[PDB]
């Protein structure tokens, strides 16, 4: 198989396969070990952030992409946002400071 | 004047650190939410639209087309903040009943059934209260003291159901027997951390006994967490327990009829329905012996919602295999929840050999590259002219 | 959308009544088709082929 | 005794049972005991002359329609039809039962209602009799909660002194000289104080009025009644808590329709609460043949309404059980299976409303139902969400600004600028043809035409060679 | 949410409660001292000038703002024009009105007994200038009450608190006016029992 | 008469910063409108007959004269549609009718007690004005507006506001100019700007 942009899951915005285009590899816990192991830390900000997960951050990285411009402006994954609704969820109260 | 500067950082909290966490108030768990739900059903059956005041509301989290509002009266462009004055709905997108909250008002308190059966028992050790005597209360079979003045009764007596009926004949004041889960948020409500704080901080200097002044200290050291941290004692009696937003629990349609629910419109429905009709038996006046087994039959549904299991595993009903709450959602499959992902651009095939290749160079078969390397194609087609818009690229590489 | 109905404007682009959904073969695959079956549900005409 | 004991059920006979069941001859003894209890509110109404007063604007508007006969009346004890014959038995007593205080103040005015007794109401207004000088204690009680905390907290006088002069009466000028009298600090300081103590008692002084009574009487009006209330609350809670048991041995034919067991014992208690409220025992059947209607009323009524996700209504689970009842006795005469159109010809329904009525019944299958083989999946990973769209299909509307900013912008000034303002290119809302007339000031039918004219110059072609390749 | 720090006599916070009640908003309100509210909103209200609204994200202080605010997103029913021509015409008729009339009210209450008959009576003629004009239309030039006369409602019911009145002429074509809108349910359920003892409506 | 036409009526001002501030919205619109610089003491006849209460600006369009800094401004950006000028989201909007509040009535008064103030306030204002307009400082690095990717109305109560920033004796000072003051190079020299410009008020650009 092979994927380069498809389908995206319901409830965690991820990919998997269901609509003609399977989903991606399986970039599991076991291989982030071995891209902190070198101090590999741009791949692996973007393997997580632009390439799975962000909603309005990888609709950016498509558009740098076809004009040439290699660049990417992160954001925040929205598989944290629901684990901030999903503790709130309990009693318990989690939020972010600012600074 | 750093408020417009605040407001621009005020919106902005994605720099940031230090995510902080601590107990939950009912004066702010009722200031997440923008609306109460009131009724236990979810959808139409008819013309699928969310009905109102539901579980899947539109008036409260939010509409479900994108820049419409329910009814179909405010479809243009020219109306995209207001609110319909018909079917409440604002008129924005539907990314946003996403990330709305509402709350359920519950007609009785009823303990966070984390800080009552974690081993170390939150409530108990905040009281000095063997836990099997808490949970001899929370079920409504034993009654317990309150503010006991001048008798022979202490504060945490565990009157049974004779003691008090052959204590409340020689007194009617000066005197408070209460039972159930609205008595744990008395105890906790009038204690007081400072009195029995450093009241026990020489009670723990005269008690000599390597056992006694070696967990002494440790109850002296969760009264000092109480006070610094800024949470009352009072607030792991849940008030309003708030429900989680209506697209991290989807009803999604599949196809051919059938529909998928998540396994929390099968718990949520559990509790607006026990708590609807406690709402009733205290209007329509019942005796003591059922309205006392409601609350005891509400307390087993909020509790069989934040981590189902640790009771009688209220199994799912049309099915055989127990459900799944909120936080059995958080907990370990090895793996987080979170991140520590699927990954977009990979493909996988079977290794060969290759011997006349270089020490760093793989080979990639011609069907793979040619779709990993999409976005970048269509970079050279509309920049070397050969494809004048995107769209007859994606024609060309077809 | 706004910008997009003028360019229908421009040309005459009849809008679509009806959305294709039609079964193409799924990619990388080719063969004869060498066998086709029609059910119907009892109350609703049968077409030619069928 | 409680030997680790969790589920609620195990809970709930633990103490159900510790009650002992009724004889028949108990039973007529209960509602024997009820019966004098509502009697003891009811007949403690008529001691209200404003009981009436109530009704009296009822049958002063019923013929003149502000009152209907099905929430006042039900047929005497012991319309025009009915009617004109009681109330009108009233009409002779109503105002005429009080020429002696317009001595006997007290017998007119009773006897105005002391014959009330054979007057029969409705469920409707009972309410408000009860409602009314409900509040009327709270619009003299706790406004008595002042005079107290103003001689105890105010005044430094105790407060179960002066009760003695001017409670139950709550209207004469007692401590004006009764409690001002005793040469203390307070009592002449009441006086002192001696306006908020009988201006906050006026409005109560209208409640004597607002009654034609006295203070007095008002409080024999409405706390002899309370008593007849509580006189039937233990009376009616010693039958749900005797036929309690019986609850349970109707409710365990139901136990599997979606509903846990214990929500459903307790729909019955709502049930059997009501049959004791409305229980009659003249007519002879005893209590079991009444409660197990009210009781099975009940959980079949429940059920209906919090069983499935999606809701069906009450008057179509009807439907749908007909046609399982009915598809399953199809089953064994016809023995091989039943069609789609037999149960049109078995039935009578218009052969596609049962293709309407098999399309509901369907559950939702749960997102976490562990697809083959039993890996480490689940459902809610294969169902792709629609919402979203193709960063392709976001990425040609991002380019088509590219070309209706240049294609657009290779036109003329005057000639483009309504062209973008007769759709809503680049803009808010879009606009109304002569609604642009005001904008250029220049109104008539050339709008129609500069966008008519300059909108073909753009549809010729090499002005249209970027902007046409976008169709299909 | 919604929340609103109005005064529980000014004719500011007057204005804003007969938009709320008018428009159906599910608000609560949370009342001022005398019209100073406590020293715990200057956080959100840097200026500390009631009324103010809360709702959520917002923070706004002024009776323009916080007035035309619940016209422009509660659209029905609407308190302003259709087309541009006559907003202007309304949204400078209450330009008026803000100030010439509402600021000659100082002297009235917090002017002495001197200019209180400074300006008592040199208002008085104007009170009967557009009197006659009420045989055109049924409100204040509107078939249809709007947000024009919001401005009125809460001032004419100042009158017997402020002392000038009606008497002979200014009261023919005048009156009517009170008599037709003291009624709606929107000016009738905002009413307060502090703004209420200023007449015996 | 004046409105005799479909064209509008301006008795503008030659310097009073009402004429400036309206007449950026008013040219930015693409209308021809008459530019008429009046004075208080002697402005033309029709500015004191139908304007009976006699302010600057103001503006006459066939029906009567519109008095004011806000009704006008405000009339134009809702009669003369395109381009646009204020958002479309009541909730973003209003705020928008805000900060034009909390400039009217924060920065204004520091321009008329520097016109008629004493020799400190003439500093102790510019005291109180030059470092809390440096208190806005990082506003711009976000936003290449007042917190509005658009030229919107709210921009345009600044400008006018910023260019008589010498005029009456300010200058700049501290660290982060480059980000407010090479600011100033984005919106003092547009077609809205740049054409509007009364030249008296340019003569103290130099
Ligand atoms: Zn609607």
């Amino acid at each position: 198989h092979a994927r380069s942009t498809g389908s995206y899951s319901l409830v965690t915005q991820q990919p998997l396969g269901g609509k003609a285009q399977f989903g991606g590899q399986r970039f599991g816990e076991m291989e982030v070990w071995a891209l902190e192991a070198y101090g590999a830390a741009y791949t692996l900000q973007e393997m997580l952030t632009v390439k799975s997960d962000d909603v309005n951050g990888r609709t950016k990285m498509y558009k740098n992409i076809v004009d040439g411009n290699h660049q990417m402006e992160p954001g925040m994954p929205e598989s944290f946002n629901v684990l901030l609704k999903e503790i709130r969820s309990l009693g318990i109260n989690i939020e972010l400071e600012d600074e | 004047k750093d408020l417009l500067k605040f407001l621009k950082a005020q919106t902005k909290t994605e720099e940031f650190d230090a995510i902080k966490i601590a107990l939950a108030s009912p004066d702010m768990i009722r200031s997440w939410s923008f609306g109460e739900v009131k009724k236990p059903e979810t959808i139409n059956y008819r013309t699928f639209k969310p009905e109102r005041d539901g579980l899947f509301c539109a008036r409260i989290f939010g509409p479900v087309k994108d820049y419409e509002c329910l009814c179909g009266k405010y479809k243009r462009l020219k109306h995209r903040g207001v609110i319909c004055e018909k079917c409440g709905v604002e008129v924005t997108q539907t990314k946003v009943r996403r990330e709305r909250m509402g709350h359920i008002e519950l007609a009785s308190p009823t303990a966070h059934i984390w800080f009552l059966k974690s081993l170390p028992s939150r409530i108990g050790l905040l009281l000095d209260m063997p836990l099997r005597d808490i949970e001899r209360v929370l079920y409504f079979e034993s009654y317990v003291v309150i503010e006991g003045g001048m008798t022979n009764l202490e504060r945490q007596q565990i009157l049974t159901e004779e003691q008090y009926l052959d204590a409340l004949e020689e007194f009617g004041d000066e005197f408070d027997a209460k039972m159930g889960a609205e008595a744990i948020q008395a105890l906790l409500k009038s204690m007081d951390l400072e009195q029995e704080c450093e009241q026990l901080r020489e009670e723990l200097n005269e008690t000599n006994s390597e056992t006694k002044r070696k967990k002494l200290t440790k109850r002296i050291k969760l009264l000092e967490a109480f006070v610094q941290s800024g949470n009352k004692p009072e607030w792991m009696i849940l008030t309003v327990l708030p429900v989680l937003p209506p697209d991290l629990r989807p009803l999604v349609p599949l196809d051919g009829g059938r529909f998928a629910t998540s396994d929390l419109n099968d718990l949520y429905r559990r509790v607006i329905n026990r708590n609807n009709r406690l709402k009733r038996l205290l209007d329509l006046a019942a005796p003591d012996i059922i309205v006392r087994n409601e609350k005891r039959m509400l307390q087993e549904a909020v509790d069989a919602l934040l981590d189902n299991g640790r009771r009688g595993r209220a199994i799912t009903g049309s099915n055989k295999r127990p459900l799944k709450s909120l936080a059995d959602m958080i907990k370990g499959k090895q793996g987080r929840f979170r991140q520590n992902k699927r990954v977009d651009y990979s493909g996988r095939s079977v290794i060969t050999v290759g011997p006349y290749l270089r020490l760093h160079q793989c080979g990639l078969p011609k069907k793979m590259a040619l779709e990993l390397f999409k976005p970048f194609i269509y970079g050279k087609l509309e920049l070397r002219g050969l494809a004048t818009t995107i769209k007859a690229a994606k024609k060309m590489v077809e | 959308t706004p910008e997009e109905k003028l360019l229908r404007a421009i040309f005459g682009e009849k809008a679509s009544d009806v959305k294709d959904s039609s079964l193409r073969v799924p990619n990388g695959v080719s063969g004869t088709v060498i066998d086709v079956q029609v059910f119907t549900r009892d109350g609703v005409e049968k077409d030619k082929r069928a | 005794e409680i030997g680790r004991t969790t589920d609620p059920v195990r809970m709930y006979m633990r103490e159900m049972g510790t009650v002992e069941l009724l004889t028949r001859e108990g039973e007529i003894d209960i509602a024997k005991r009820i019966e004098d209890g509502i009697n003891q509110v009811q007949c403690s109404v008529a001691e209200y002359p404003e009981a009436i007063t109530y009704l009296l604007e009822q049958y002063d508007r019923v013929e003149a329609e502000e009152a209907r006969l099905s929430d006042l009346i039900t047929g005497f004890v012991d319309d025009p039809e009915l009617a004109r014959e009681k109330f009108a038995e009233l009409r002779a007593q109503y105002v005429v039962t009080r020429d002696t205080i317009k001595a006997t103040a007290q017998e007119e005015i009773l006897k105005l209602s002391e014959v009330f007794k054979q007057f029969r109401l409705v469920p409707k207004q009972f309410d408000y009799l009860v409602n009314s000088m409900r509040v009327m204690m709270d619009r003299v009680r706790t406004q008595e909660r002042l005079i107290m905390k103003l001689c105890v907290e105010q005044c430094k006088m105790p407060k179960k002194n002066f009760i003695t002069l001017f409670t139950g009466n709550e209207t004469s000028d007692t401590w004006f000289n009764a409690a001002i009298a005793m040469n203390k600090p307070w009592s002449e300081k009441l006086h002192d104080v001696s306006e908020e103590v009988h201006r906050a008692l006026q409005k109560l002084q209208q409640i004597e009025e607002e009654t034609g009574l006295t203070i007095e009487q008002v409080k024999d009006i409405n706390r002899r009644m309370s008593i007849g209330e509580a006189k039937a609350r233990r009376a009616k809670k010693e039958m749900v808590e005797a036929n309690l048991r019986l609850v349970i041995s109707i409710a365990k034919k139901y136990t599997n329709r979606g509903l846990q067991f214990l929500d459903l014992i307790q729909e019955g208690n709502i049930g059997l609460m009501k049959a004791v409220d409305k229980f009659e025992y003249r007519r002879g059947y005893k209590f079991s043949t009444y409660a197990t209607w009210w009781i099975r009323q009940a959980i079949t009524r429940s059920i209906a309404d919090q069983a499935r996700t999606i809701r069906i209504p009450v008057h179509m689970i009807e439907t749908i059980n007909k046609l399982n009842r009915i598809s399953r006795q199809m089953l064994q005469e016809m023995g091989r299976e039943p069609t789609p159109e037999e149960l049109a010809e078995r039935m009578l329904m218009p052969e596609d409303k049962i293709r309407k009525v098999l399309k509901i019944a369907k559950e939702p299958i749960s997102m976490e139902t562990p697809i083959g083989d039993d890996e480490d999946s689940h459902l809610g990973d294969f169902i792709e969400d629609t919402t979203l769209e193709l960063p392709l299909d976001s990425a040609t509307t991002e380019s088509l600004r590219a070309a209706t900013h240049d294609v657009l912008a290779g036109l003329t000034a005057r000639e483009a600028k309504v062209l973008r303002m007769r759709f809503g290119i680049d803009m808010n809302t879009d606009y109304t043809l002569e609604e642009v007339g005001k904008q250029f000031d220049v109104t008539r039918e050339r709008i129609r035409q500069i966008e008519a004219k300059a909108l073909r110059k753009l549809r010729h072609p090499s002005r249209s060679e970027v902007l046409r390749s976008f169709l299909d | 949410v919604m929340t609103l720090f109005s005064g529980p006599t000014d004719i500011y916070s007057h204005q804003v409660r007969i938009v709320l009640a008018e428009k159906g908003v599910s608000f609560e309100i949370e009342h001022v001292e005398k019209d100073n509210p406590p020293q715990d909103l200057i956080d959100l209200n840097p200026n500390q000038s009631v009324p103010t609204l809360v709702d959520r994200e917002l923070t706004l202080w002024e009776s323009r703002i916080i007035m035309e605010y619940l016209d422009e997103r509660f659209p029905h029913p609407p308190l302003m024009p259709v087309y541009p021509v006559a907003r202007g015409e309304s949204r400078l008729y209450m330009h008026r009105i803000e100030k010439d009339w509402y600021t000659l009210m100082n002297t009235i209450i917090n002017g002495s007994a001197s200019e209180a008959d400074a300006a008592r009576k040199q208002l008085r003629e104007e009170l009967l200038a557009i009197a006659p004009v009420f045989g055109q239309k049924p409100y204040f030039l509107s078939d249809e009450f709007s947000l024009v006369d919001c401005y009125l409602a809460p001032l004419l019911w100042r009158l017997p608190q402020l002392g000038i009145e009606f008497s002979g002429p200014g009261a023919k074509e005048l009156k009517g006016y009170m008599t037709r809108v003291f009624e709606r349910d929107s000016f009738l359920a905002s009413l307060t029992e502090a703004e209420r003892e200023m007449r015996l409506g």
